[PDB]
């Protein structure tokens, strides 16, 4: 008896919370007047309409049974069961079940007979799942459309650093792991941490909650779903840890844009963004609800309960005139839900008039078909309602039965001090926020940022943080490298030294033998005074070429050995001059030849004095190539095996200039400098000494023997002095030369000791052996 | 239509496929009897029993409430109800009949978690205490069938077969548990085949021909379709079609799918739960008298279906159920526990709330099923009813409320009867001796096996089959598997490691190259200068003939000039190749030249001049004509360099080898035109002996170059081919050079040597 029956064809089913809890056995207590009776009577608003409405089920009339939950499961049930001991009037499909921990019930009992339920007010997600409460939907958001939201927001502010805060307990679990996983995949957004409120928490647990917040300090944005008290006590805890300024919060509708959580916590609240539920009042449902007395609705069982509570009197406290009218003898407002009530009414209509123009076509009544009007059939087009709600936001469903988001988001701003939650937009499943009109403490106008961590400058690398790729290390490039991408820089190979901002390298200068330098001046004075030197000597024996003094000598091999002195130091200068093919065609060939020639023709001279003694081991004849003819031959044959050394060699090693960076070779190319110089190889002394050295070696084994030698040829007394000295070069060359291949220095020392080592060998030559008779060739012809 | 209903000092109901499922009408179809009606009896007598029984709650008459599937689980929905719609208030539900009744009212009943026993839902989907958080069950999962088909599968080396499975949870649980535990013994399912609860006989033959698309898989499996009892009938066709079936506890010792549908050949082998008879039950239904047993509203239509004498008729039951045979069926025992078991628990919750009373409050008869499930249906233990002592069947419940996983395997022979042939118990025993299968005295085993299993060496090839089908075929000697698909492979030098996942860079041949050949050949090479220099080292002593020391001395000297630059050479060899050996061994084969005839021509031209002559001569002309030589066949690496150290024949890839081959017939171009005026030239010179010198010399020199030209020429023949394989180009060039020199010393050298050696005074 305790129901409501409005006649139709077809019984739509619905449940409120008429009551509260009873207590000591009594199922009923109180009536809630709004979040029951209220709602309810909007159901019959709706119901109302859709019966007069001449677009849904046209002369068809949708009765209903509606029914009082107590908020008690075990009651709730045991009355929506009438439904099915019914399957009396046929309950095709319901409204309601009111908040989650009912709805679980009717989803759990209505799915049994594949009957479906429109939930207008339980918002839990453990009602999304089809595994279980295949045949429910509701026509309001789950509360994991506020985790969208504030992912998109954390976006919407350029965060990145973010701490994530909540309360135990499904609501801030929910919240979280929502945001957690809508974070990680949107992207954009890595979190610092991840904290809890405990469902008991313990004195100064939310000063601990701060000082973990500060252990990834950077991260000023906190992300909020927690109740009231939480709420209160986080602000609290900021405020003793003097944090007012540094962290911003954002949060769920827990916080929405009440000012109780932030009292005498203004200050530190300020700049917080919060995200609420979207609605707004029906105003037919007032203008109608608001007329309605005693008389007006008398098929409504528990009107009677409603006047007494609400007008504070009774029926049967004062004795009630019953003429009190709601919202002039008693306060009145609108129940926000009234909205979703409307709606969820709606959209089990609008899913009935599917069934109506598939399955009895443009009939009046039902259809055979409907006589069942099997409601795994009514469920599908439930899901597939796409209309205008009584607020003229649309009401569709997604798979699971959810509603779309609808939220306004707010700030919490001090204007002139005043505790104001302004709004900045709104977000529909997108956001529309006025940012430049938000507000921070420790910026005014200006958006603070919750981020990992600074940029790096230009040749500087960014080096993504293990597991957050929101942040990086900031390790700056070095040596010899330039910028590759901003977390890379590779190294230039080299002779190109990097640019001051090492994203590019530029060329390593490149160094001659300029003149002007120690290294040149020296041999190029050596090589001139040479020559100058040099003819003086050759003078006296080309204008005295007929006389005694000169032919007693041994003219011939004087001429060769001269020419090749004055040969070898008139290009001298030229072997460290700037590289091209007039110096490369010459390398250490050209002086290297006269040099050898010098000696080969030493050993010539010398071979004409000593072979009488030396060919004793092979023959007692007159020493053989004694014509100046045949003298010169042996001068001819000892070098010319020389130029084929020398034929092989140039063909070996090419006639080319180099620049080699190596010589002048840095670590780091900002102090590097290249050298350019003919690219002769090391090879090429043995080329030339491998041979040289050997004239040298047999003219020592004679010119030893000296202490033994007839007078007449005391002329050997300076050949052996000369190729002992010029063999004190060569062995003082190879220390110098070799010994100091180690140092970069060698990029001078080898090429000097080389041009100097012409000169010398050419110049101890004209000291020892022909000065101290030009002399006397010049002033006595004769002797 | 008709309900069993008891008075009872606590009433705890039950819910049976008394009728069948009928036709697309709103109404039922004929009795079930075994799985049907003996189920429903027997209840009545474990009421009867458990009334009587002076140890289980004897203050009290129980009673139930019991219900008529009819097989259709709207009907069974809707009856079900009786149990909450006094929320009369019934304290917990026996049996619900097979799965899909037993679930949709285990989904029905959570609204008021009322609790609820079953004896024939089997499907894990009750398992999971998430949904179902209030019910038990005495039977055991289904995925232990699913281990048990493929285990036997397995037994009868049966690698790939086929499966019938319905709509309906049976279906899909029972299959992708079988699935699973084919691929875990490595079973290729041929095909599977989804039934649904109205499916049409042309549909039943349907089902048929696709599993006669691959008769080569004789096997198919039946998971209880709806109920197999009824509908394998109508597939056991015997149009043309057989098979070795495989059915799940929906068919189990039935003649009810084999009389008539002969397609249900000899040798099907169906799984039952474990079980046994109890001649107490037995008793009670066979005893039962259409007249008196008002008890059960269907026992006399029960009666008109199985005897024609119906009871609106006169003279009628005159029979009784044990005057003509009949057969308990299999689940009896599992239906008894269903029964116990609901009354221990409720035995304990009576005693729970009100130890010091007969019976329950109409305020505690509202027993919260999951208050009774986790702590009272799971602790019951009770022996199972008239158990032999022989058995371990109880009421004792899993963790889950699951029962023994236990089964009997029986197989279908003609003379038609079931056997039982073996067992499952967590592990397959079959005594094969009783299955037509074994020892086959008809023709080969029955096939159901795709490809032989593949050896460790073959790649998965020719055969998809049906699926997983594969055939393998053989990697190449060469060839590696690095994919059981594909062999893999690896350039010249590389062959496969045994493992097969890779390859070994080869050996070289090797033979006498560390321990290098070359030293033998280059010490005896070395004996001809050596006995050359012992008797120089004496011969005028000896010979006198004192011209040797200048002409003697410098004719041996051109020779091993030559001798030497020979060997020297061809050792270079084929130890440590590339290297100082790759550039200077082969020059184009230019080594006869060292020998023959640098020796010959240079003894030619000092001859000719004494029939300018000096000991200077003699070493200058000598080698001026070596270093002619020499310089045009080393001047080709002005082109060229030493390379080519790694081949090996394709053919082969046993060994590495490290053969150098730069251009050779180029390098030949040194010398390609000029070598035939050196044999003109050694042929006038053999002709010139016009002053024969002492011991006729001349005549030796002639007999030298004829001889000589052979036995140098007669290397070629040998070298050309067969240079490239080890023992022979080893042995031939070692034995070659050595010899081919000999000869050419032996010819002139061995008159001095022997005169001295053996006669001293000469
Ligand atoms: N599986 C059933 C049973 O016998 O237990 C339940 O549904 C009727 C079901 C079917 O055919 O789909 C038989």
């Amino acid at each position: 008896m305790n129901s409501i029956r409005i006649d139709g064809d077809i019984t739509l089913g619905g449940l409120f919370p008429v009551h509260g809890r009873g207590s000591e056995g009594k199922p009923c207590g109180e009536l809630k007047k709004e979040k029951g009776i209220h709602r309810l009577e909007a159901m019959l608003f709706a119901l109302d309409r859709i019966n007069n409405d001449p677009d849904l089920l046209p002369n068809i009339t949708l009765g209903a049974r509606i029914l009082d939950t107590c908020s008690r499961d075990t009651h709730a049930l045991e009355q929506s069961l009438t439904f099915v001991q019914a399957l009396p009037e046929r309950v095709v499909g319901v409204i309601g079940a009111s908040g989650s921990s009912v709805s679980i019930m009717v989803a759990n009992i209505l799915r049994l007979f594949k009957i479906p339920q429109i939930s207008y007010a339980s918002t839990a997600p453990d009602l999304s799942d089809n595994s279980r409460y295949d045949f429910f939907s509701r026509v309001v958001p789950s509360d994991t459309y506020q985790a969208q939201a504030m992912v998109d927001i954390v976006r919407a502010l350029k965060w990145n650093y973010v701490s994530t805060v909540a309360s135990e307990g499904s609501y801030g679990e929910s919240g979280v792991e929502a945001f957690i996983q809508k974070s990680r995949e949107d992207g954009g957004v890595c979190i610092a941490q991840s904290v809890k409120i405990p469902r008991e928490p313990k004195a100064g647990e939310f000063d601990k909650i701060i000082r973990r917040l500060l252990e990834t300090s950077n991260a000023r944005a906190v992300i909020i779903f927690a109740n009231e008290d939480d709420i209160r006590r986080v602000l609290e805890a900021a405020r003793r840890a003097n944090q007012t300024g540094h962290f911003f919060w954002m949060g769920s509708d827990s916080w929405g844009s009440k000012i109780a959580p932030v009292l005498h916590l203004e200050e530190v609240a300020e700049g917080a963004v919060t995200i609420l539920p979207k609605r707004m009042s029906v105003r037919g449902f007032d203008r109608y609800f608001s007329s309605r007395t005693l008389d007006n609705n008398r098929r409504n069982i528990w009107f009677a309960e409603f006047w007494e509570d609400n007008f504070h009197c009774k029926l049967s406290v004062k004795k009630c005139t019953n003429r009190e009218r709601i919202g002039q003898d008693s306060a009145y407002e609108q129940e926000g839900k009234v909205q979703f009530v409307i709606d969820a009414v709606y959209a089990m209509g609008h899913a009935l008039h599917a069934m109506h123009r598939d399955l009895c076509p443009g009939r009046v009544g039902l259809c055979p078909r409907m006589d069942p009007v099997d409601g795994t059939q009514l469920l599908k087009y439930i899901r597939n309602v796409n209309f205008s709600g009584i607020a003229g936001n649309p009401v569709t469903f997604n798979e699971n039965g959810d509603a779309p988001g609808r939220y306004d988001i707010y700030q919490y701003q001090l204007r002139n001090d005043s505790a104001e939650y302004k709004v900045i937009g709104s977000w529909t499943d997108h956001l529309h926020l006025r940012i430049e009109r938000m507000h921070w403490p420790g910026s005014g106008q200006q958006l603070p940022r919750s981020i990992c961590s600074l940029p790096c400058q230009p040749g500087e690398r960014k080096k993504t943080v293990k597991g957050m790729p929101c942040c990086w290390h900031c390790e700056p490039c070095t040596g010899y490298q330039y910028q590759v991408d901003r977390y890379t820089c590779k190294t230039c190979p080299y002779d190109m030294r990097p640019t001051e901002n090492r994203t590019g390298c530029r060329p390593i200068p490149i160094i001659k033998l300029e003149w002007g330098s120690p290294w040149a001046v020296l041999p190029l004075f050596l090589a001139v005074v040479g020559i100058a030197a040099t003819l003086f000597v050759v003078i006296t024996f080309v204008r005295y070429n007929d006389t005694p003094i000169v032919k007693a000598s041994g003219r011939e091999l004087s001429y060769v050995l001269l020419a090749g002195i004055f040969l070898c130091y008139a290009t001298t200068f030229l072997m460290i001059a700037e590289p091209d093919l007039g110096t490369c065609s010459l390398r250490r060939i050209f002086l290297g030849l006269g040099m050898s020639i010098s000696y080969a023709a030493l050993l010539t001279k010398t071979n004409r004095i000593y072979r009488i003694f030396e060919q004793g081991k092979r023959s007692v004849s007159a020493p053989r190539f004694i014509s100046p003819a045949s003298q010169l031959a042996i001068t001819f044959s000892l070098i010319s095996l020389q130029l084929l050394g020398i034929c092989v060699w140039f063909v070996v090693d090419p006639s080319h200039s180099v620049v080699d960076f190596q010589d002048q070779r840095t670590l780091d190319p900002r102090f590097a400098r290249g050298v350019l110089k003919c690219d002769i190889s090391d090879l090429s002394l043995i080329c030339l000494l491998g041979y040289s050295m050997l004239l040298m070696v047999t003219c020592t084994v004679y010119a030893i023997k000296t202490r033994g030698v007839p007078e007449t040829f005391n002329e050997a007394k300076p050949i052996g002095f000369t190729m002992y000295t010029t063999c004190i070069v060569w062995l003082a060359f190879i220390p110098i030369f070799f010994g100091t291949s180690q140092s970069a220095d060698k990029l001078y020392i080898q090429t000097t000791t080389l041009t100097v080592s012409v000169s010398l060998s050419a110049s101890v030559s004209l000291g020892m052996l022909y000065m101290p008779k030009v002399y006397i060739i010049l002033f006595h012809p004769e002797q | 239509k008709k309900v069993l209903t008891l008075e009872g000092d606590l009433v705890l109901g039950g819910l049976f496929p008394v009728h069948q499922k009928g036709g697309p009408a709103e109404d039922c179809g004929p009795v079930n009897e075994h799985r049907g009606i003996q189920r429903l009896e027997a209840m009545l007598f474990a009421l009867d029993r458990i009334n009587r029984d002076p140890h289980l709650l004897p203050g009290v008459r129980l009673g139930a409430h019991i219900l008529d599937s009819c097989s259709k689980d709207t009907h069974a929905l809707e009856q079900a109800l009786d149990f909450v719609r006094a929320s009369t208030a019934i304290t917990g539900v026996i049996g619900g009949s097979y799965s899909d009744v037993s679930i949709q009212v285990a989904n029905l009943l959570r609204l008021f978690q009322i609790p609820q026993i079953s004896y024939a839902s089997t499907s894990a989907k009750l398992s999971d205490k998430s949904r179902y958080d209030y019910f038990a069950r005495t039977v055991p999962p289904d995925f232990f069938q699913a281990k048990a088909m493929a285990e036997i599968l397995r037994f009868f080396n049966w690698t790939y077969v086929s499966t019938v499975a319905s709509e309906g949870d049976y279906g899909e649980t029972g299959i992708e548990a079988f699935e699973l535990e084919a691929r875990a013994r490595n079973i290729c399912v041929a095909t599977s085949e989804k039934v649904g609860r109205a499916m049409s006989r042309a549909a039943f033959e349907g089902v048929v021909r696709a599993l006669l698309q691959k008769p080569s898989a004789r096997v198919a499996v039946l998971f209880t379709r709806s109920e197999d009892a009824r509908e394998l009938l109508a597939a056991s066709q015997r149009l043309n079609a057989s098979f070795t079936w495989v059915a799940s506890d929906g068919w189990g010792a039935l003649e009810s799918v084999v009389a008539g549908s002969e397609g249900a050949a000899e040798g099907a082998i169906t799984i039952e739960l474990a079980s046994y008879p109890i001649s107490d039950f037995a008793s009670y239904f066979q005893s039962l008298d259409p007249w008196n047993n008002s008890r059960n509203p269907w026992f006399r239509e029960f009666w008109e279906q199985r005897f024609r004498c119906s009871f609106r008729q006169r003279d009628c039951a005159a029979h009784s159920l044990r005057a003509v045979p009949f057969e308990q069926e299999s689940k009896i025992m599992f239906v008894v526990n269903a029964v116990y078991a609901m009354a221990h628990a409720l035995h304990n919750m009576h005693r729970a709330l009100c130890p010091n009373t007969t019976r329950l409050c109409d305020a505690m008869r509202p027993v919260n099923g999951r208050r009774l499930y986790k702590d009272f249906v799971l602790n019951v233990k009770f022996d199972a009813p008239f158990r032999p002592a022989d058995t371990h069947n109880e009421v004792r419940f899993d963790r889950f409320g699951d029962g023994i996983g236990r089964y009997n395997i029986f197989t279908y022979l003609r003379a038609y009867r079931y056997q039982k042939v073996g067992y499952w118990a967590e592990g397959l025993t079959l005594d094969t001796s009783l299955i037509p299968w074994a020892s086959p005295s008809a023709g080969p085993l029955p096939a159901s096996r795709c490809s032989e299993p593949c050896l460790q060496n073959e790649v998965k090839s020719v055969q998809p089959g049906e699926v997983c089908c594969w055939l393998c075929i053989p990697c190449q000697p060469y060839e590696y598997r690095l994919d059981e698909f594909t062999c893999a492979d690896c350039g010249l030098g590389y062959w496969p490691n045994a493992s097969l996942t890779g390859c070994f860079e080869l050996p070289q041949e090797y033979i006498r190259w560390g321990d290098a050949w070359a030293v033998g050949p280059v010490t005896i090479a070395c004996l001809g200068a050596l006995a050359t220099l012992f008797v120089l080292g004496v011969f005028v002593r000896h010979n006198a003939t004192p011209v040797v020391k200048a002409s003697g001395r410098e004719l041996c000297y051109i020779l091993l000039g030559g001798v030497f630059l020979c060997y020297c050479m061809t050792f270079i060899f084929i130890a440590k190749p590339s290297t100082a050996v790759c550039t200077l061994r082969r020059l184009g084969l230019g080594t006869a030249f060292s020998v023959c005839y640098s020796a010959l021509l240079t003894k030619t031209n000092r001859i000719a001049r004494i029939f300018f002559i000096s000991p200077a001569s003699q070493v200058a002309i000598c080698l001026a004509l070596i270093s002619g030589q020499l310089l045009i066949v080393v001047a080709w690496l002005v082109v060229e360099a030493p390379g080519t150290g790694k081949e090996t024949a394709p053919e082969r890839r046993e060994v590495v080898t490290l053969r150098c081959n730069h251009r050779d017939a180029s390098m030949l171009g040194s010398l390609a035109y000029n070598v035939l005026l050196i044999a003109l030239c050694t042929l006038y010179a053999f002709k010139t002996r016009k002053c024969p010198e002492n011991f006729n010399e001349a005549k030796f020199i002639g007999f030298t170059m004829y001889t000589t030209c052979i036995i140098w020429l007669a290397f070629l023949p040998i070298f050309y081919v067969t240079s490239s394989d080890y023992r022979v180009q080893t042995t031939t060039m070692c034995v070659s050079v050595s010899l081919s020199g000999s000869v050419v010393l032996g010819c002139l050298f061995a008159p001095k040597l022997h005169i001295i050696l053996f006669q001293p005074q000469k």
